[PDB]
């Protein structure tokens, strides 16, 4: 329902 | 009516000469009206950005930025999600795709987020994402 934040 | 395709790719031909606000904005309003609408053309709207082409890319971020005014809070959430602001991201870091990106292209998603961190508090997660950026010395 979301992906990681990607650094 | 015409479908978010055939709206996104005539508001993001790189063949157009001048904006085409018919195509735009039909763009925002059909994804305003179409149950799953908003998921769609959030998909639509990052493969675009994302083009080499850096014309098709301006015009897309333009749609981007129309719809986000004038919709949603469907329309915001969907672009308030990681699985899209990820692809924003992709593009502005030297990480990812930022060394063959004009500074025009990664400027203006670097405004637009900025904009939206400002008018759209709740979606935190915008603000998360500009908040990394700024850390690692992106903003700007």
């Amino acid at each position: 329902s979301d992906e990681d934040l990607l650094e | 009516p015409e479908t978010l395709e055939a709206r996104i790719n005539r508001a993001t031909n790189p063949l157009n000469k001048e904006l085409d606000w018919a195509s735009i904005n039909g763009f925002c309003e059909q994804l305003n009206e179409d149950f799953e609408g908003p998921p769609l053309a959030t998909r639509l709207l990052a493969h675009k950005i994302q083009s080499p082409q850096e014309w098709e890319a301006i015009q897309a971020l333009t749609v981007l930025e129309t719809c986000m005014k004038s919709c949603g809070k469907r329309f915001h959430d969907e672009v308030g999600k990681f699985r899209f602001l990820n692809e924003l991201i992709k593009v502005v870091s030297p990480k990812y795709l930022g060394s063959r990106t004009s500074e025009k292209v990664k400027n203006k998603i670097l405004e637009l987020l900025y904009s939206w961190t400002v008018g759209l508090p709740e979606e935190v997660k915008i603000a998360e994402a500009y908040q990394m950026l700024k850390k690692q010395g992106i903003v700007k």
